[PDB]
RNA sequence: ACCGUAUAGUACGAGAGGAACUACGGUU
């Protein structure tokens, strides 16, 4: 994909629950597999911050629930390296519903979203209010 | 924006370094080192303290 | 005319651009296909100036403006600040804005005399806004969205907005902004019209995917 | 060892689609 820009460090496993960052109906979703990267981590499957995953609803409106759908990975605890060397690390992890094209709605994000993210992404990009 | 100062304590930062905070709401706040965002997380204000240069 | 073109292979040229009367800002790592796209129909005409804003290449959401002004969020870097006010005519005004509902880009939607803000605004904020872009600002939704600037492209020749908008708020919003209004879609069934595209009174960049019938409402709407 | 950009929406192709040499940035 196109260069993030900045040094990541896998934050979630598949399997891991995190939050749904949108107004989807969907609370919080279980990462079943990283596409849009490709299996970074082979054996235990890593995700981070600008990946592309495949999830499943584990909580939220019974039609959302079970679904399983595309997300964008918006934020996440491990910490990120920008070319600065600064450090970013977030409250929680969490992504966004994409669909399959790669828009958001776009309705909100909610919260900031990295630059980094909104650069691979730009529909969901036209969507933040805040990039960081 | 050559040159930095601390939103805290007011002081220069030296270039290539400090840490910069992201308000959620895009608001930065550039700090100078780890004291001056230990005492923000205290919530303390620069203003009260007398050894920041804000205050003095 | 309207043109097509691509960063990369996005169509959002509304995410990495942002185009006026007197300006055009466009992201600073793009390439020569993206660039000409407006350097071969803006000549020497007005100044295409290549920036980061707050560190990002996403300028088109992360700005909004007009011909005398352009807004910038707090986290534009003083660099940045400066390399505008160098490159853009004196006329215009580069005020930095601390708003957080979400990107300037999306909040504001805007033409040289009207201008729709994100409804949740403050007043002190949307003050401001009217005060730096010499316009009337409205606090409105297309279609529901509070996004105004992420689901309208306007100019003051006409506009497009979300392809639900009721033909009610259609007639309403025609009237608020002075300009024919449609509904419509860009990029082959994007709604999000605002990001989409860029345009002003003379040219109208969108992306490649642009079908024709998209296209045709484009250059008829927008006039070109 | 891989991804991305320029090459290039080019060659090739009715069209849909869609490369390379080389030079770069980055990831694993």
């Amino acid at each position: 994909a196109q260069g993030t820009k900045f040094r990541i460090s896998l934050g979630l496993p598949v399997g891991a629950i995190m939050n749904c960052a949108d107004n989807s109906g969907a609370r919080n979703l279980y990462i079943i597999a990283v596409k849009g990267s490709g299996s970074r981590l082979n054996r235990l499957p890593a995700a981070s911050l600008g990946d592309m995953v495949m999830a499943t609803v584990k909580k939220g409106k019974p039609e959302l629930r079970k679904k399983v759908m595309p997300a964008i990975v918006v934020r996440q605890a491990k910490s990120w390296r920008r070319r600065d060397g600064v450090f970013l690390y977030f409250e929680d992890n969490a992504g966004v519903i994409a669909n399959p094209k790669g828009e958001m709605k776009g309705s909100a994000i909610t919260g900031p979203v990295g630059k980094e993210c909104a650069d691979l992404w730009p529909r969901v990009a036209s969507n933040s209010g805040v990039v960081v | 924006m050559k040159v930095e100062i601390d939103s805290f304590s007011g002081a220069k930062i030296y270039p290539g370094r400090g840490t910069l905070f992201v308000r959620g709401d895009s608001k930065i706040f550039r700090f100078q080192n780890s004291k001056s965002a230990s005492l923000f997380k205290q919530r303390k204000n620069p203003r009260r303290i007398a050894w920041t240069v804000l205050f003095r | 005319m309207a043109t097509r073109t691509q960063f990369e292979n996005s169509n959002e040229i509304g995410v990495f651009s942002k185009l006026t009367n007197t300006y055009c800002l466009v992201a600073v790592g793009g390439s020569e296909n993206f660039y000409s796209a407006f350097e071969a129909e803006l000549g020497d005409a007005i100044p295409i100036v290549h920036t980061t804003i707050a560190g990002t290449r996403i300028i088109g959401r992360m700005t909004a403006g007009n011909r005398r002004g352009l807004l910038v969020p707090t986290q534009t870097t003083d660099q940045e600040l400066q390399h505008l006010r160098n490159s853009l005519p004196d006329s215009v005004k580069i005020q930095r804005v601390e708003e957080r509902l979400s990107a300037l880009g999306n909040v504001i939607c805007c033409n040289d005399y009207v201008a729709l803000v994100h409804p949740d605004i403050d007043r002190e904020t949307e003050e401001l806004i009217s005060d730096v872009l010499g316009v009337e600002v409205f606090r409105q939704t297309i279609s529901g969205n509070i996004l105004v600037g992420s689901y309208c492209s306007l100019s003051n020749q006409g506009g497009l907005v979300h392809p639900q908008t009721s033909v009610q708020d259609q007639e309403e919003l025609s009237s608020l902004l002075q300009v024919p209004l449609v509904a419509g879609t860009v990029n082959r069934g994007s709604s999000v019209v605002g990001a989409g595209m860029v345009v002003n009174d003379y040219l109208a960049v969108t992306g490649l995917d642009t079908t024709a019938p998209e296209l045709s409402v484009i250059e008829s709407i927008f006039r070109l």
